[PDB]
RNA sequence: AAUGCGCAGAUACCGGGAGGAACGCCGAUGGCGAAGGCAGCCACCUGGUCCACCCGUGACGCUGAGGCGCGAAAGCGUGGGGAGCAAACCGGAUUAGAUACCCGGGUAGUCCACGCCCUAAACGAUGCGCGCUAGGUCUCUGGGUCUCCUGGGGGCCGAAGCUAACGC
């Protein structure tokens, strides 16, 4: 209950700190922007805090989405 | 003296005349402003997650510096004063925190 | 007479009424349709089987520009968005693709009162 | 900030013998270091008040290490004074 | 429902511009702070804190009348600003009545600078410091030989014990 595919598991030698990695980034916001919650990142309490920091830089540079349009209803 | 990250998204429509001329100027700015110069990767144009001024496209740039700190907000004033630079993003450097490696 | 074919649905959906237009590629509208332009007026015009006039009819409103293609794009949490939707398909109208597109603040303005309770 | 080799200087230029770090007068100068930064600082961002807390504890601190040394070495005492600038 | 806005063309939709305010996801079961209180990103300037080493000093400690400083919100002064929201107020409804709850407007204010004000369910309704007295477990953050040990912090259940009880 509550669990399917982890994000952690599907990659390997990251670094979290690289708000340039888009192609690895992007795997962590959801069909829109969002970030995704711990439980799905599958990150520890401290990861998902510099991954987080990550992001927003990257959003910044415009290499990430900050909101996007979810597509089926 | 710190170690710094100089992010620069240039406009991407500018032929080459026009391009290497905004470069020199950052380099220019970064001799006045006491920005020793060490590694440097200018990494193209990329397509953007939002348009930038317009453009869905945008040139990039990066500077790992090292410059006097009192001289960096002062520094990013000046790189930011032209028109064909979109974004500037100075970050100090950190120790990269590797995860599931 | 414009000549059209392909076009998109902008759904409004909201607690109080529900809005249809039909516009062009670019975004201009063709035509447009509500629960008050099928001459419903109170409390009615939120109701869903409104929704589904108001999209019927703004369809064949447009139906007679040639259209047979549309992207819709949902944009409000009300009652009557789904069966909006709903009409919109079943009016032969080939619907190409549906998106959310409600529109949400990273939290900026202060909310009316009514829309707050606890913030 | 207050770099590694800019405290040395202080602790060199008021430790007993060598190799001290923790001598009464080490202690008191390291803390004028500290206070002139933060005066300083406060002379400038006169609404940061978080900061300002921080000023009256190594004061406080301060105020009572030369308490006790005056208590004691009335000689070392009247020395780091004039060695610094306190009471003024 | 009605005030209301709309043929001086609104609502819905696309493109461009201005501005003011707040910072979605991450985000809480979490963190920081003496308290008030602190949340987009970057840089600068600063405060507290925690671990290891067991290096320095040698009781330099605790508390603290008064004093001094800080102190949500509302409120006040001068200047600026003003998107949204909104006491008072102006209307529409509702009602037996309606100085209300609901609806449409709306000034002060909410914003910024500087200077006041000094209050609170300013709450853990639990002063600060130190020592002692089973354990389990969840979590944040250090360290070591890292199945486990050892710190600091945040919860829960519980030994003895305490409590008018609740509970601790
Ligand atoms: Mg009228
Ligand atoms: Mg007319
Ligand atoms: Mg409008
Ligand atoms: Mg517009
Ligand atoms: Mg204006
Ligand atoms: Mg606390
Ligand atoms: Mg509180
Ligand atoms: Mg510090
Ligand atoms: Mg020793
Ligand atoms: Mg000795
Ligand atoms: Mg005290
Ligand atoms: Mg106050
Ligand atoms: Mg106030
Ligand atoms: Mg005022
Ligand atoms: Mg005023
Ligand atoms: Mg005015
Ligand atoms: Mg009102
Ligand atoms: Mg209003
Ligand atoms: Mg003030
Ligand atoms: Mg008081
Ligand atoms: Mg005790
Ligand atoms: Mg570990
Ligand atoms: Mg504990
Ligand atoms: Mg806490
Ligand atoms: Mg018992
Ligand atoms: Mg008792
Ligand atoms: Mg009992």
């Amino acid at each position: 209950p509550s669990r399917k595919a982890k994000v952690k598991a599907t990659l390997g030698e990251f670094d979290l700190r690289d708000y340039r990695n888009v192609e690895v980034l992007k795997r962590f916001l959801s069909e829109t922007g969002k970030i995704l919650p711990r439980r799905r990142t599958g990150l520890s309490g401290k990861e998902q805090r510099i991954l987080a920091k990550t992001i927003k830089r990257a959003r910044i540079l415009g290499l990430l989405p900050f909101t996007e349009k979810l597509v089926r209803k | 003296m710190r170690r710094y990250e100089v992010n620069i998204v240039l406009n991407p429509n500018l032929d080459q005349s026009q391009l290497a001329l905004e470069k020199e100027i950052i380099q220019r700015a970064l001799e006045n402003y006491g920005a020793r110069v060490e590694k440097v990767e200018e990494l193209g144009l990329r397509r953007l997650a939002y348009p930038i001024a317009k453009d869905p496209q945008g040139y990039f740039l990066w500077y790992q510096v090292e410059m006097p700190e009192d001289r960096v907000n002062d520094l990013a004033r000046e790189l930011r004063i032209r028109d064909n630079v979109r974004r500037v993003m100075v970050v100090k450097s950190q120790e990269p925190f590797l995860a599931n490696a | 007479k414009r000549q059209v074919a392909s076009g998109r649905a902008y759904i409004h959906a909201s607690y109080n009424n529900t809005i249809v237009t039909i516009t062009d590629p670019d975004g201009n509208p063709i035509t447009w349709s509500s629960g008050g332009v099928i001459g419903y007026k109170g409390s009615r015009k939120g109701t869903p089987y409104a929704a589904q006039l108001a999209a019927l009819d703004a369809a064949k409103k447009a139906m007679a520009y040639g259209m047979q293609s549309v992207d819709v794009i949902v944009r409000g949490t009300g009652a009557g968005r789904e069966q909006a939707i709903r009409a919109l398909q079943a009016s032969g109208l080939q619907v190409k693709s549906i998106v959310d597109d409600t529109p949400v603040p990273h939290n900026g303005c202060r909310p009316k009162k009514k829309f707050r309770k606890a913030s | 900030p207050i770099t590694k080799e800019e405290k040395q200087k202080v602790i060199q230029e008021f430790a007993r013998f060598p190799g001290d770090t923790g001598s009464t007068e080490v202690q008191v100068a390291l803390l004028t270091l500290r206070i002139n930064r933060l005066s300083e600082h406060l002379k400038v961002h006169k609404k940061d008040h978080h900061s300002h807390r921080g000023l009256l504890m190594m004061v406080g601190q301060r105020r009572r290490l030369l308490r006790y040394l005056q208590r004691e070495d009335p000689e070392r005492y009247r020395a780091l004074i004039e060695k610094l600038g306190i009471r003024g």
